[PDB]
Formats: structure tokens, C-alpha cells, sequence
């Protein structure tokens, strides 16, 4: 027998990344997963490295960060990189779980493996919540302080959580010197939860395009899918190259140069782009508490897609309904979006309610309905 | 649902023969301009409409918010600016 | 919101370092040092920026250190615990105008003006911003506008009342160069100026973008190559079924 | 064509040596080569451009 | 190495903080305070104790305010920007005598008194080195032992020479509760009062540490049945073997 | 089947926790293992706690250590347990090594987990080093110094790398504040470490005190050894409480009191008590370089027990003799641990020669001498 089968250890690399069989049709989607690995290392490597170099102290944490900027040897590369590196960690992860929801990954077998995957994405948000406080320039401070001030609505004991989070009376020193040792903390959570999600995959395997089994054809991962993942890593990486190289903070919001200033309230506080879209469901709610419950039921409403999904068929490949359905949910999705960065005006109120509307009646009603009928269709148009 | 090399759970496979040639003595980019033009072309076409039909209508419902919403903040919007507040 | 409360939005300018493969031109570097000293630095810090930093960048070593031994600096106590002076060295700080907040907002009627090392990167526009609002007080604000007391009229600036009164005249500076010192002769200067100060990697960050380009690029390529050379027995499969 | 991949190719041992040894190669002339091209681009400039001035 | 250059071992002293479940006396503590504040104050700083921390420990919330608001502390500046000085308050640091190392070397033969907040952690034999030391000046060093200039001898402390001249004699200090102010009496207060200083927490943790003990031992007495409960199938195993 | 045995994740925990074949006659010295990870538990819970008051600055890391201890409600509490818990976790490592030395757990087939273990042994060593350093007190710095600068022996480059180590051309704040982020780092890699020399072990199962196969009749992991483990976990929190709460500074060395100062050094610059039997075997060896590597082979050495133990029997239980060379091995262990803090002075120089001499002919003479005899009294014996 061979070693990388009889030793233990080995056989368990063996098993996740040589042997595994895979599907052969796994298109160019299946390569957003070994993306957000990619991405994974680059936030580990770049984060601890900054660490090295960043005082979590209010009053040094900003001239910290322009310490780095300025003189610490290709300071300026580890920094960029890993601002931006968080947001194609956010464009990756959205492709991924548009991959999932297009072609049925997390229906059965796999409600197991998309189910913790709700959680890494939950994780990944706290976690590039926390790593945008720690510059501790306006838009740290008044992201913080206006995205911990939801919690004041959990009923009764919300504004005592509130202080505890921030031990104090507003957001400071203790806060900014917790995040940043649960920013630390949190990647090293999330990779245990990735893990977690592949162990769970391994007992169906990947799914495919075609949505059939791949038991009667299947492919090793190495050296097909090892040579496909590197298209998509050289594609990334020129990708990060031209932000990282050429255009560094053409994603980012130039208040965060501002030292924060607990005085001075910025024109417009908006969080990061990848959270856009949640802001603009918790704005649609007028009630405080009710606004929140919608923010989180909008992540947590991903868990209900195996019961929601009433198809025998396994995808979207072969339902053109069910796609057109698919396109104006992810569009919609990304209206929310743009309307998370808007200011509250005419006549972006209403927009705002009818996309969230929207979106949670893709879960409660479209997706059930069009999948009903889509059955009977197949069921008859093929008689 | 899933075994492993030797079981990997196939119903019965009989009958079928699969034949295919070494890399080595292949042309890896044999028909790659045919495919390029004509495969792309007949494979986008087909899923135009997907694209088109939601990208079109949410952009348009974009162009018409974002174009009132400029128009109620000028000088001439100003009277129905405030009947919307 | 109206357009006053964002501000006008600046021009796009054909700033010297717009393009993939641009550099600073370092003589306006050097100029633009020359207006911050001559003219900014009376109300404005650039306290991220040390003497070291100029060095090869707008001056010789020896122009720097003669700029910073001009200068008074806080020295280590004396033996008996006394405060010291000492001249200045390379390591040290640009110092700025004031001592704190309060004594830069009692000179400036309120206001305080923005230390200027990040001001490139920290308003929307950056260059653009910094050349437009230098160059852009009307003489006679726009009829109907109330400006508050001690405030000036600027479209580049949210809200349009700033409390920064026009600074740039022609011929305010002597050039050392023998350039025309007009008001945008200086405008143009220190706005590439301050973008250095912003983002003094600027011109090493881009040449080694090409390289990481080239590299990558070339990898690509190759790597679609190896992928299509490793897949072509799968894709080149052929099946001959006889039912049994 | 046989002779070369005798020598460089057949022994992975040699391939790796050879493959290293271009990277080397590789660069330290393509660091040469962009310096120069660098310089051409941005002539007039760069601080080594104004330096005899001072 | 000799005996001389490590420093005479002190005696242990029965301090009553000795004890699995014994607290400071803080009527010692108080006294002790009053020790640091007319003696060692002059030299030594107490830098990490505010004068919250003394409150409900040695004196009264109005008492630790009183002590505060008769100093001086630097406010903010004031709208000119100009330094002010503002009375003290609870969350204000103890001030120390000098304004920096090289004063402090000045008053004192170039020798620097460490500030005294930690110093019972700080050194080997904790209150018991304190009392030791202060206490341990003979009046005249023994024959052969040659003195440094501006150094004394006292064999508490490594090598024999220190630059702390004896500082504690009979009624330096009159107590506020009537105790006689002895040369030991001093040294004691003062040294229980440091080792408070240093370990402020000790009270609750000991009391802590008494709940911690008697429910752990509990639960290891408990856990020790329920071992044994479960294991005795496994103990109580008994065989018949027939060989086939 | 049971959930605990059918779901894939499930089933893993229940591999090593539950359902876990144990030999039934493990004694006291099996439960060394859990201690380590309950040490390593309370290391991670105490550490990240810290993190979160602490600022790995120069000009405050040692004030914030007595804002902790002061200021931060249970602060001293957690830093006691942190700093107390380090020592706990070397005694607890000692003993698991002293029971696998004892009891021939290297030998094969148990060769891997041992292999691992002597790594997870080294990764320990570094973690507790760098986190003393974190205090910036008088013993951080100068040790620090003295054991960074063991690396300037390294020919040619060791200059180099120790100023490429230190960020600068002494230990200053760049050291500490990569210290920091390394510390944080460290303990995760050494829970991997730790998984993985349990996953090599579950190939063989453990091994037993009496060296023999336990396949013949064998215990499920819980509740039999679940609750054997309650009574050393509570033993050990005696142990524990004694220390934290009655006598929290008994373990430590009062100079690190005193904050960093690189004018003034220290009478006596000694390890932790931990690692005082390796600096004994440095200062054995005259040669700074030879010193150096005497200091790493003294660890290394462990890899050669498989080799080196030539007994056709698994362990001492029944071997008088290999006891006995056992017991003087220890004790000899002990022996340098007090020489590595004595001071420099006659006759201490010549004694920690012997002594190292004893500890390295322990492995490469003694143990293949002895075992070579004992395998011929246990058959000439038994004729
Ligand atoms: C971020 C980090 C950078 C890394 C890049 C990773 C991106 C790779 C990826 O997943 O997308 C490539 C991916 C190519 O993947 P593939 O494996 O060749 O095909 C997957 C499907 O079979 C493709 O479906 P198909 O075979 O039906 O082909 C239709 C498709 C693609 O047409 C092609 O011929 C390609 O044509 C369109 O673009 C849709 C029509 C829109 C017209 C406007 O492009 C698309 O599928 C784009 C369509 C998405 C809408
Ligand atoms: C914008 C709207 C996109 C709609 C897509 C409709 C289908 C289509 O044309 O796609 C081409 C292809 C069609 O592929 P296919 O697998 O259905 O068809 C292959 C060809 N036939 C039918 C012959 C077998 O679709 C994909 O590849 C879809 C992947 C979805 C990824 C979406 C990411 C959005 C992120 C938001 C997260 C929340
Ligand atoms: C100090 C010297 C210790 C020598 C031990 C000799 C054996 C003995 O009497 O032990 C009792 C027991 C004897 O157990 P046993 O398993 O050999 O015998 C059980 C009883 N009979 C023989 C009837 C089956 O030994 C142990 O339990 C030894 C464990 C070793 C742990 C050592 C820790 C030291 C750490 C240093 C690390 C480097
Ligand atoms: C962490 C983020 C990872 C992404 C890396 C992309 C570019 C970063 C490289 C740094 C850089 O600027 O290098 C340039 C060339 O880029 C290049 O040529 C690098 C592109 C190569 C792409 C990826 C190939 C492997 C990289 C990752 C492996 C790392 C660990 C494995 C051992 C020019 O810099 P220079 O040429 O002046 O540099 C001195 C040697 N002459
Ligand atoms: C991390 C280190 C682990 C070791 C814990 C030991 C004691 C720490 C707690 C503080 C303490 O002293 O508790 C005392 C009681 O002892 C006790 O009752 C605690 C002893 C119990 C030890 C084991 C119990 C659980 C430990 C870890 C489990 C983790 C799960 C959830 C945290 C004082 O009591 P108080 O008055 O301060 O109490 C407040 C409510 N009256
Ligand atoms: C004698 C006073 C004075 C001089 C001279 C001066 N400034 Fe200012 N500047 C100010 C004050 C005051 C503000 C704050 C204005 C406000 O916030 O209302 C300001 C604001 C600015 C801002 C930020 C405007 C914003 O968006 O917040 C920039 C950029 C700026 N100055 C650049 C310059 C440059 C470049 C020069 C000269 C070459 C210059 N200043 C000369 C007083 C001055
Ligand atoms: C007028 C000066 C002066 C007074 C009064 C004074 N000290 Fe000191 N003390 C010093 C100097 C100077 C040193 C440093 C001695 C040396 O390192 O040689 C010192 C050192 C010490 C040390 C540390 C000795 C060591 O081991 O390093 C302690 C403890 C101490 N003093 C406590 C006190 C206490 C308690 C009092 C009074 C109740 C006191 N001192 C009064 C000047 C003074
Ligand atoms: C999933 C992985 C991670 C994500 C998504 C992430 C995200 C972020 C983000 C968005 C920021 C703000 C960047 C900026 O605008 O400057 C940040 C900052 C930071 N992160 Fe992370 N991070 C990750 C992992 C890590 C890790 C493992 C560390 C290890 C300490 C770390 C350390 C830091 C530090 C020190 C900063 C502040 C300095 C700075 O702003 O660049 N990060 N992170
Ligand atoms: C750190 C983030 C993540 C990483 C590194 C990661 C990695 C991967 C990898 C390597 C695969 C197998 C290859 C592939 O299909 O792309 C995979 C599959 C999967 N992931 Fe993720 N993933 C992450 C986040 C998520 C999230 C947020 C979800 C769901 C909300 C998710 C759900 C799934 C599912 C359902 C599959 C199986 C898809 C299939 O093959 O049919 N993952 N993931
Ligand atoms: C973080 C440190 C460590 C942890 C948490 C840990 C944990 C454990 C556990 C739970 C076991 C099984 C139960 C037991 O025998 O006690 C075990 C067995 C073992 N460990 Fe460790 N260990 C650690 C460090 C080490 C080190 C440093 C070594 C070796 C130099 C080592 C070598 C072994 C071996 C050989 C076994 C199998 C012993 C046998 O059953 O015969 N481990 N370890
Ligand atoms: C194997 C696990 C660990 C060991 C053996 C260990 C060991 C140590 C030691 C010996 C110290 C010096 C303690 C003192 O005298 O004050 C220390 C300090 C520290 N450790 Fe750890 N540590 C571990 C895990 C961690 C982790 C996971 C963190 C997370 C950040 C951490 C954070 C700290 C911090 C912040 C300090 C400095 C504050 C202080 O001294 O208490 N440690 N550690
Ligand atoms: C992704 C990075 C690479 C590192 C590997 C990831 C670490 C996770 C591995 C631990 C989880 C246990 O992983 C489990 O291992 C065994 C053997 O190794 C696999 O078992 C599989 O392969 C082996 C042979 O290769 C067969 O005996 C078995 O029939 C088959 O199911 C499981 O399908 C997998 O779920
Ligand atoms: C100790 C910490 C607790 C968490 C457990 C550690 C998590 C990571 C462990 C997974 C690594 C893979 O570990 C591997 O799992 C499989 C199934 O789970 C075990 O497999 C074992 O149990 C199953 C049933 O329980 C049997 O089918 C199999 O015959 C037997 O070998 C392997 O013996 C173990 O080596």
C-alpha cells in the first residue's frame, strides 16, 4: 500500500486534496472555495504581520497604522493588501454562496455543510467588523459606535450589553484593545468552521452543474482541479494586483484618514460595502428592534432554503423560471446594495422597503411557489 | 452517498467502452479558435436573456430613484421635496 | 441633499502621476515643499513627515539637515533635571505652527486647519480637490449666499462657507527653479506636494505593480496552457455503448 | 532536442537545478530590464534626474 | 559570591497579612500611609496609587478628596491655548517629588530612590526586606568596611553600601490615633503600608481563595466517590477461564 | 445507528471521546494528557483575556500589566492564572514525558505520536518564552537579550538574524511588539501539534503500563476515564488555587517588578525555572556555538529513543535495572535544573560538566548497554 494511504496523517491530506474524487463537469464556480482559502492565508499572513507592527492603544493605534504606511519595510504592500484582501474575501464569498443557492448545493445531502457555511459567513463579518475598527479613524469610530448601538435594542438588557461590549460609556481604549484581540482571535475560528464544512461535504462529495451524481464518473482532485484552482489564483491575483499597485483605496473611504474624532459626526456613516446590503434591510424597518431582527433574519433566512425549495430537481441548470427568478434576486440583492449608501431621502425610502420586501419573499414565497409548479411542468411537459 | 475508489456507490457499470489519447499526443488547443467564436456565441445567446431581463429592469428602477432623487433637491423640486417629507 | 451641502465636484486634472506607469515629477515635488514652507505652514502641520523624508526625494542630504538644524528642538533633560534645547536632526519631525488645538482655532477664528500629511487621502478627489478649492474663491460669492462670520465663499468646499480665506496670489513665492509663480503654478505644486506627503511609496508601489504584472500575466497564460495540456484526455473522451 | 532533454530534463533532480537557475537568471535581468525601462518612461522626473542641480 | 555582596537575609517577621486567612491591619495601614506621605515622600514616588485606591482601605471618601484638592495638577489649556493648572482630584496619581530621573539624581548624590508602589514585589523578602533595611542601620559600620562617598552601610543591602542614609527615628512622625512613634513602629506601618501598596487586591483574593478551596475540595472528594461508583464492575471483575 | 456513529462530524468527536477503546488499566500517570489540555484550555481563555487589556508598546506594556492588575476588574486573578498556569503547563509536560520515557511509549508503534510530541515540547518552550518577554520587566528584557543573542552563533549570518529577529540593533519595541503577536500566535500551532500527535496515536491506541496489547480487553474512553480525569482536574485546581489565590508570586523572580533597563543589568540573569536544566547543559560546553547546539541536541536527543532503546519489551514495569537508570536520569534532570541557577562559581562549573555528561550518555550509552543486558537476563532467566 501507498504511504500516502497507510500513514494516517497522510491519507487525511490524501483524502481532502490528492485522492478525493471529484466530479469531471465541475465548472469555473466550483473555484471560489480554494479562492476563499487563498484569501484565508493572505488575511493570516498579512494580519499577524501587522500585529507585529500595530499598537492596539487609542492613543497610538491611528500612528500605528501610518507607522506602517510610512516606515516600515513594504509596510505599505502588507497594509494594502490586506484592506483589500477583506473586500475580494467578500466578493469571493458572495460568488460561493451564489454558486450554492444556484445550483441546490445546500439541499440534501449537503444541509449539513451549507448550514455551517451560514456560520463561517456570519463569522467572516464579525471579523472584518472588528479588523476596520482597529485603524481607529472617523469611520472606525462612528461604524462602531452606530452598529454596537443596535444592540441597545435587545429588550431590557441591551444598553447593560452595550457598556459591557464596549467597557465604558462609549466607544474608546477598552474597545478598541478588545477588538483587536478578538480580530486576531476570529480568522483562527472561521478556518476550524471551514475545516468543519469540508468534513461535512466529504460524505456526499462536491455537487455539480448537471445537479445528477458523480458516483459513475469521477475525477482525482490532483491534478485536474489542482491545475484549474491555478487559473483562477493567477486571475486573482492580477486582479489584486492592479488595486493593490494601482489603485489602493479606490475601495476604501478616505474619512478612515481622518483620526477619530468623537466630537466631530462624519457627513455620512456607512459601513463597508460588503455590508451594504444588510444596512439597507435594517433602514427599511422603521422600529429599532424590529430593524435588527430583520438584519440578522436576512443572513439566518439562508438556513431555510432546503425546506423552502420544494423541486425533486438538484439546481437551476434546467429551469429556466427558477433562473429568471435567481437573476432578480441577486439584482435585487445588489440594489440593496447601492441603496445601503444613499442617503435617507425621497425617493430611496420606498425603493428600500420594496427590495427588502423582495428579498425575504424570494425565501417565504416565490422560491416555493416557482418550484411547485416547476415539478408539475416537468412532471407533464414530459409525459 | 459518496465511497471511495472501488465502491464509489455507480449503480452497475456494463457496456460502455471509454477511449481517450496521452496529453503528450494531443493538440491541447486543437479547435480553440472554432470554440472561441462559435461555442462562446451560441453559449451566451443562450443565456442572454437571464442576464439582460433583471440587470435592465433593476437598472432602469435605479436611473428613475436616483433621477427624481437629484431633481426634489434642486431649486425646482422644492415644493414637491416637501410634500415627500 | 443639494449640491451645495456635497460641494462642487472637482475637475479631473492631467496631474503628472495619473497613468499606470507615472511617476511624481519630482522638480514640482521640490516646488511644492517651497509653497508649503513659504505660505501653508503659517496656520497648517505636516507632522507625519521628517527631515529624512525629503532626502532624495525633493533634496540632497545636506539641504535637509541645514533645514533641520535651523531648528530648536526639545533636547533630554540636563544633570540637575533642567529643560534643554538642541538643534535639529533628520530624524525629527517637521514642526508645526502651533502648540495645540486651542492656540491653532484662536488664530484661525474657530477653525482649526487640518495637519495636511494624509489631506490627499483623506478627501474625496485628492489632488483634484486640494488644486480646485486653492483655486476656487470666487471674487464675489454667488448672489443669495450668507456666509456665516469669518468664513469665505469655496463651491469645492460641502456647504460652500470655509473658514480658509484664499491664500494663493500671484507671486506670493520666488521660486528658486525661475518657474512663473502664478496662483496655479503654486496650486499645481503643492497639491502634488501634499499627494507625495500622502503616499510617498507612490513611485516604487508602481514599478513594482508592472513587474507583479508582467509576472503574473506571463503565469497565467502559462498556467491556462498546463491546464489545457493536463485536461485534454478528459475533454478528448470518447464513449462506444453497447446496451448489454 | 534529445540531447537537451537528457541533460536538463529526464532527471527531475536536473530540471529543478535548471529551473532554479533561470529563476535566478530571470531575476536579476528582468530587475536590470525594468529599472531601465522605468527610467525611459519617467525621463526628466525622478529625483536622479534633478540631483545634478544640487 | 560572599555574604556581603548578596546582603544579610532579614528575619521573618510575623506581619499580620501572614495567614492563609489573615487581611492587613488597616489601622497599620493608615498609619503607615502617614509614614509614606511625611518621610519617604520627600525621595520616593508612589506613582501607580491614586487617591481613590485609598479610600474604604485607609481613609474616608472626603479625607482622600481633601488630600487631592490641595495639589496642583495641569489641566487642559485653556481657549488661548495656555497651560493651567487645575485642584486635584480622586482619579488623580499620588505626585511624586522630582519632575524627572536626572533631578532626582541631583537631590539625592546621584543616587535614583525607585518609586515605591511595587517595591515589596520587587525585592527578595518583601515587607519582611523593608522592615529589615530601615530598621538595620548600625551606627557604626563594621571594621574594614569601606564606604563609598555618599554611601551608607547597612548589611540588608547587597554589597553594604546604599545611598539611603537612615531616615527613621523615635517621634520623625506623631501618629493621629496616639501610637508611639518608635523606630519599629515606623518601619512596620510603612512596610505593611508598601506591601499594600503593591498587592492591593490581597484581602478579597485570600477570602476568594478560601471559597475556591472549600469548594474544590468538595468536588475532589466527590469526584473520587463517583470514580469509584462507576469503576467497581471494572474493580469487582472476576474470571473463570476453561481452556478449550 | 446511533447519530453519534452515522453523522460524520459527530462521529469524530465520539472517536476520540466516548466510544474510544481505552486499555482498562490505565493508571494515574494517563492523565497527564488531559491536564496538558486543560492547561492549554485555561492558557488560551487567560491569554486572549489578557490581549484584550494589555498594549504590546514599549512605552506601556509594563503599565499595562499593572493596570491589569490593578484596575481591570479579576485582573490579578487572570494574570495570576496566566502566569502561574505557564508553570503548571512544564510540570504537566514533564511528567507526560517522564510517563512516556518510563513506560516505552516511543517505541514503535508509537514512534509518530513521540516524534510529534517532541516538537509540540519545543513550540512549548518558545511560546513561554516570548510571552515572558511580553512583561517588559527587568528579567523580559535581559533575558531576552542573553537568549537572542545565542542565535549570533550561527556562523556567518548570525549577526544578521539576530537584528533581523529583533527589528533593531537591541531588544526594544519592535521586539516586543512582534513577541506579542507571535505569543498570540504560538499556542495555536501548538493546538494543532497537539491534535495531531492524538490522530498518530489512534492508529495504535494507547499504550498501558504493562507494555502489552490491550486489544485483548478493552474500556470505552467514557465514563470510565472521563471520570478518572475529574479527580486529577480538581487535584490540580487544588494545586492551582493554592498558588493563585495564597501565594501567586512564589513561582516568579521579583527583578521583573522592576521595569526594562538597558543601562542597569541584573545581578543574576536566569531562564524561568522551566527551562534551567537546558541552560545548565549550554554552560556545560565552553564554546559559545557548541554550547548552542548541546542546548538543542539535549532536546533533539529525544528523537533517538526508538533507536537507541534496544529491549524486545515495551517499558520499565518489569526491568529493575533500566528503573534504576531511570530514577538517576531524573533525579540528574533535577541536578542541572539547580545548576542552571546557581551562580557561575567553583565547584558548580565542573558538577554541571558531569552532569551533562550523564544526561547525553544516558541515550547513547547506558540505555542501549543496559537494554542490550536485560534482553539476555530475560531469557537466560527463564530457560
Ligand atoms: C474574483 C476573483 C477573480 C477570479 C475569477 C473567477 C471567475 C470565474 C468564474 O466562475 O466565471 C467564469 C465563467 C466561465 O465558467 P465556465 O466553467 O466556462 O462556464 C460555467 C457555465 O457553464 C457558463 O454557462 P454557459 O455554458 O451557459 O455559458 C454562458 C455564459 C458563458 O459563456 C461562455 O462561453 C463562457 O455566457 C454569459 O456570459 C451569459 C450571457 C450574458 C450576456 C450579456 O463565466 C461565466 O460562466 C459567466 C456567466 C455568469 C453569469
Ligand atoms: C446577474 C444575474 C445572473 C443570473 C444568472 C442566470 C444564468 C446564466 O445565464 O448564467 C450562466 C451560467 C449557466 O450555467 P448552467 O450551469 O445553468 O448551464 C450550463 C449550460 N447548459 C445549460 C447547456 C448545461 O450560470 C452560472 O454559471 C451561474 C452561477 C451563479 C453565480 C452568481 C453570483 C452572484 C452573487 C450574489 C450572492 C448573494
Ligand atoms: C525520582 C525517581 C523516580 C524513579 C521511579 C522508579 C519507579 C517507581 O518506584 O515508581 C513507581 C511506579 C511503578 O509503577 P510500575 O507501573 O512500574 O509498577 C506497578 C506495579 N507492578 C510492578 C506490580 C506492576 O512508577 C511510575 O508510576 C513511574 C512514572 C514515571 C514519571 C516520572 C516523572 C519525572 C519527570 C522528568 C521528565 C524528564
Ligand atoms: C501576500 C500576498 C501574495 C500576493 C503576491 C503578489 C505580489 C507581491 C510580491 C511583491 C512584489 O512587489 O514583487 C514584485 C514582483 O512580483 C512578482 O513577481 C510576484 C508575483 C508572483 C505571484 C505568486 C507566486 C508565488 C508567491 C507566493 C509564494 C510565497 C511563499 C512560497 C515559498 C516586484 O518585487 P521585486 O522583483 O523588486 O522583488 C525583489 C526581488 N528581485
Ligand atoms: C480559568 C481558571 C479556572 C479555575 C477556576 C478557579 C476559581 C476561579 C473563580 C473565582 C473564584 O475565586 O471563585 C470563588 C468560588 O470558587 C468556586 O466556586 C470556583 C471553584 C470551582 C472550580 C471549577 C469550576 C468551574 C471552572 C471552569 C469551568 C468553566 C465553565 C464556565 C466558566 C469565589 O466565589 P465568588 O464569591 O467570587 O463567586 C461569585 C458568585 N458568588
Ligand atoms: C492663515 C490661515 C491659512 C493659510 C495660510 C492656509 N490655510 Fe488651509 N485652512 C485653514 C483653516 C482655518 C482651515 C479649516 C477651514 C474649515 O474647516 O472651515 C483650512 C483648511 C484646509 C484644507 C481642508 C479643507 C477641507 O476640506 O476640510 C486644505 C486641503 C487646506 N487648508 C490646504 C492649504 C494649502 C495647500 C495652503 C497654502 C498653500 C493653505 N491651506 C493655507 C487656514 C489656512
Ligand atoms: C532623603 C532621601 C530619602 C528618604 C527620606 C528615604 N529614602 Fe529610600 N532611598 C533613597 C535613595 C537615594 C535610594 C537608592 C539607594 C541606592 O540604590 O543606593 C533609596 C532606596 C530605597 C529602597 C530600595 C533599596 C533597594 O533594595 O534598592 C527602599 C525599599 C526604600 N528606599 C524605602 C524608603 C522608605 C520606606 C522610606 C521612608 C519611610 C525611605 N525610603 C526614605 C532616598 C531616601
Ligand atoms: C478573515 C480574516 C481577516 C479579515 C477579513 C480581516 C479584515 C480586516 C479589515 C477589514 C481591517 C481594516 C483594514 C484597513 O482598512 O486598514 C483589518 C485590519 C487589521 N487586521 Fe485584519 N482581517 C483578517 C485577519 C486578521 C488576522 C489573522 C490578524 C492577525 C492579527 C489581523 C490583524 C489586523 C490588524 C493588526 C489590523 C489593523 C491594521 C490595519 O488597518 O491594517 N487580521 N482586518
Ligand atoms: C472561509 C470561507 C469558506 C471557504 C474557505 C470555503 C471553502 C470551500 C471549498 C474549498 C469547497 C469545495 C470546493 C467548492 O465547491 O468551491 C466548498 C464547498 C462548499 N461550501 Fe464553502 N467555503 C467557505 C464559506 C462558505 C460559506 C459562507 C458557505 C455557505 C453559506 C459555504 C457552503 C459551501 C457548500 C454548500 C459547499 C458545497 C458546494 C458543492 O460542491 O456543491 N461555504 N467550500
Ligand atoms: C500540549 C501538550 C500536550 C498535550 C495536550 C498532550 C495530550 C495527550 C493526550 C490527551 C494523550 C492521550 C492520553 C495520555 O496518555 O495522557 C497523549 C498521549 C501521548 N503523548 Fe501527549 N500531549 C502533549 C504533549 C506531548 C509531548 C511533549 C510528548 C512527547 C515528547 C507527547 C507524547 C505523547 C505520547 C507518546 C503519547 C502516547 C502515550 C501512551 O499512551 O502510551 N505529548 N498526549
Ligand atoms: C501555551 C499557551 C501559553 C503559555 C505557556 C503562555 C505563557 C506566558 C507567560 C510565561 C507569560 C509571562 C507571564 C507573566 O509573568 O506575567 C505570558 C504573558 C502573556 N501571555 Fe501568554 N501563554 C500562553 C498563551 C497565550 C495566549 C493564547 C495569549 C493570547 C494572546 C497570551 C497572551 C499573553 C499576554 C497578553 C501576556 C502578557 C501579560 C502578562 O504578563 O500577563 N498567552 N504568557
Ligand atoms: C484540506 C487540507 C488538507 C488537510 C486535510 C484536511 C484535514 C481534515 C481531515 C480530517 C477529517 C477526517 O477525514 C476523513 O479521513 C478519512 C481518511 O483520511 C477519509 O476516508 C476516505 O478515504 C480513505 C482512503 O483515502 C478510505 O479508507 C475511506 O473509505 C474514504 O471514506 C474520510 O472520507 C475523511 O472524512
Ligand atoms: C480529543 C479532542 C476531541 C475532538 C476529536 C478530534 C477531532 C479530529 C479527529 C478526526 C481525525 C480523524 O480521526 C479518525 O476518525 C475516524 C472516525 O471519526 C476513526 O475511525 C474509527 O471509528 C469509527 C467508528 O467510531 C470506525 O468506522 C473505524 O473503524 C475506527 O477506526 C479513526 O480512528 C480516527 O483516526
Amino acid at each position: 500500500m501507498a504511504l500516502r494511504k497507510k500513514n494516517s496523517l497522510l491519507n487525511m491530506a490524501n483524502s481532502y486534496v490528492l485522492d478525493s474524487p471529484q466530479p469531471s463537469n465541475l465548472n469555473y464556480f466550483w473555484n471560489f472555495g480554494s479562492l476563499l482559502a487563498l484569501c484565508l492565508v493572505i488575511q493570516l499572513a498579512t494580519g499577524i504581520t501587522l500585529a507585529m507592527h500595530y499598537t492596539s492603544h487609542a492613543s497610538l493605534a491611528f500612528d500605528s497604522v501610518e507607522h506602517i504606511m510610512r516606515d516600515v519595510n513594504f509596510g505599505w504592500f502588507i497594509r494594502y493588501a490586506h484592506a483589500n484582501t477583506a473586500s475580494f474575501f467578500f466578493i469571493c464569498i458572495y460568488a460561493h454562496m451564489g454558486r450554492n443557492i444556484y445550483y441546490g448545493s445546500y439541499k440534501t445531502p449537503r444541509v449539513l455543510p451549507w448550514s455551517i457555511g451560514v456560520i463561517i459567513f456570519l463569522l467572516l463579518i464579525i471579523t472584518a467588523f472588528m479588523g476596520y475598527v482597529l485603524v481607529f479613524g472617523q469611520m472606525s469610530l462612528w461604524g462602531a459606535t452606530v452598529i454596537c448601538n443596535l444592540v441597545s435594542a435587545i429588550p431590557w438588557l441591551g444598553e447593560d450589553i452595550v457598556h459591557f461590549l464596549w467597557g465604558g460609556f462609549s466607544v474608546g481604549n477598552p474597545t478598541l484593545q478588545r477588538f483587536f484581540a478578538l480580530h486576531y482571535l476570529m480568522p483562527f475560528v472561521l478556518a476550524v468552521f471551514a475545516l468543519l464544512h469540508l468534513i461535512a461535504l466529504h460524505t456526499a462529495g462536491s455537487s455539480n452543474p448537471l445537479g445528477i451524481t458523480s458516483n459513475v464518473d469521477k475525477l482525482s482532485m490532483h491534478p485536474y482541479y489542482s491545475f484549474k484552482d491555478l487559473i483562477t489564483v493567477f486571475a486573482f491575483l492580477l486582479m489584486f494586483t492592479l488595486f493593490v499597485f494601482f489603485s489602493p483605496d479606490k475601495l476604501g473611504h478616505p474619512d478612515n484618514y481622518i483620526p477619530a474624532n468623537p466630537m466631530v459626526t462624519p457627513a455620512s456613516i456607512v459601513p463597508e460595502w460588503y455590508l451594504l446590503p444588510f444596512y439597507a434591510i435594517l433602514r427599511a424597518i422603521p422600529d429599532k428592534l424590529g430593524g435588527v431582527i430583520a438584519m440578522v433574519a436576512a443572513i439566518l433566512i439562508l438556513l431555510i432554503l432546503p425546506i423552502v425549495d420544494r423541486s425533486i430537481i438538484r439546481g437551476n441548470a434546467f429551469k429556466p423560471i427558477s433562473k429568471l427568478l435567481f437573476g432578480f434576486f441577486i439584482c435585487n440583492f445588489l440594489l440593496l446594495g447601492v441603496l445601503g449608501q444613499v442617503h435617507i431621502e425621497p425617493p430611496f425610502i420606498v425603493l428600500g422597503q420594496i427590495c427588502t420586501i423582495f428579498y425575504f419573499s424570494y425565501f417565504l414565497i416565490l422560491l416555493p411557489m416557482v418550484s411547485t409548479i416547476e415539478n408539475i411542468f416537468f412532471y407533464i411537459g414530459s409525459l | 452517498y459518496m465511497g471511495w475508489w472501488g465502491h464509489m456507490g455507480s449503480p452497475p457499470q456494463k457496456g460502455i467502452a471509454g477511449y481517450t489519447i496521452s496529453p503528450f499526443a494531443a493538440r491541447p488547443f486543437a479547435g480553440v479558435v472554432h470554440a472561441a467564436i462559435f461555442n462562446t456565441f451560441r453559449r451566451t445567446k443562450n443565456q442572454a436573456l437571464f442576464v439582460i431581463l433583471p440587470v435592465s429592469f433593476f437598472y432602469y428602477v435605479w436611473t428613475q430613484a436616483s433621477e427624481k432623487n437629484e431633481w426634489l433637491y434642486t431649486k425646482a423640486g422644492r415644493h414637491e421635496l416637501a410634500k415627500a417629507l | 441633499m443639494t449640491a451645495a451641502e456635497h460641494g462642487l465636484h472637482p475637475a479631473e486634472y492631467p496631474w503628472p502621476q495619473n497613468g499606470m506607469l507615472s511617476t511624481f515629477d519630482h522638480a514640482s515635488l521640490r516646488r511644492g515643499y517651497q509653497v508649503y514652507k513659504e505660505v501653508c505652514a503659517a496656520c497648517h502641520s505636516l507632522d507625519r513627515i521628517a527631515w529624512r523624508n525629503l532626502v532624495g526625494v525633493t533634496h540632497t542630504t545636506d539641504e535637509a539637515k541645514a533645514f533641520a538644524e535651523e531648528l530648536e528642538y526639545d533636547d533630554e533633560p540636563d544633570d540637575e533635571g533642567n529643560p534643554r534645547k538642541r538643534p535639529g536632526k533628520l530624524a525629527d519631525y517637521i514642526p508645526g505652527p502651533y502648540p495645540n488645538e486651542q492656540a491653532a482655532r484662536a488664530a484661525n477664528q474657530g477653525a482649526l486647519p487640518p495637519d495636511l500629511s494624509l489631506i490627499a487621502k483623506a478627501r474625496h478627489g485628492g489632488a483634484d480637490y486640494i488644486f480646485a478649492l486653492l483655486t476656487g474663491y470666487p471674487d464675489e460669492p454667488p448672489a443669495g449666499v450668507v456666509l456665516a462670520p469669518g468664513m469665505n465663499y469655496n463651491p469645492y468646499f460641502p456647504g460652500g462657507g470655509i473658514g480658509m480665506a484664499r491664500t494663493l496670489f500671484d507671486g506670493v513665492v520666488e521660486y528658486e527653479d525661475g518657474t512663473p509663480a502664478t496662483t496655479s503654478q503654486m496650486a499645481k505644486d503643492v497639491a502634488a506636494f501634499l499627494t507625495w506627503a500622502a503616499e510617498p511609496e507612490h513611485d516604487e508601489r508602481k514599478k513594482l505593480g508592472l513587474k507583479a504584472i508582467i509576472v503574473i500575466s506571463a503565469m497565467l497564460g502559462l498556467s491556462v496552457y498546463i491546464k489545457k495540456f493536463k485536461w485534454s484526455p478528459i475533454k478528448n473522451r470518447k464513449f462506444i455503448y453497447n446496451p448489454p | 532536442a534529445t540531447t537537451f532533454y537528457n541533460v536538463f530534463v529526464k532527471r527531475n533532480s536536473a530540471f529543478v537545478a535548471t529551473i532554479l537557475a533561470s529563476a535566478f537568471v530571470f531575476d536579476m535581468t528582468f530587475e536590470t530590464a525594468i529599472d531601465n525601462f522605468w527610467d525611459r518612461i519617467n525621463a526628466g522626473k525622478q529625483w536622479k534626474d534633478i540631483r545634478h542641480k544640487y
